[PDB]
């Protein structure tokens, strides 16, 4: 393994955020409920590194 | 929606206007606005401090 390859894993293993919503457009179907989904690929402790 | 995707076998392409359909502005269906039980757009006027 090189440097430059744990450069490049920790670069894009350590990233950011996602969100969104499910019901946001109103068309679908009669859902009386709105919630919001969110990915999260950040690490947070010294073990996920 | 003339943007291309894939280019085809056939010389044809493959563009976003059918994957896709493409929506100029319209948009904030996350809100709405009445006036005496009609709809309606607020504009909300605002003064700058000082």
């Amino acid at each position: 393994i090189t440097a430059t390859d744990v450069i490049s894993a920790v670069n894009d293993q350590n990233a950011q955020y996602a969100t969104g919503k499910i019901g946001e457009e109103p068309v679908t179907q009669k859902s009386p409920y709105v919630y919001s989904i969110t990915m999260q690929g950040r690490l947070q402790n010294p073990s996920e590194f | 929606e003339n943007i291309i995707l894939r280019t085809n076998n056939d010389g044809s392409f493959l563009r976003l206007k059918d994957v896709a359909d493409v929506e100029i502005g319209s948009q904030q269906y996350s809100s709405q606005g009445r006036l005496n039980g009609n709809d309606a757009v607020p504009i909300m006027i605002n003064l700058q401090s000082g």
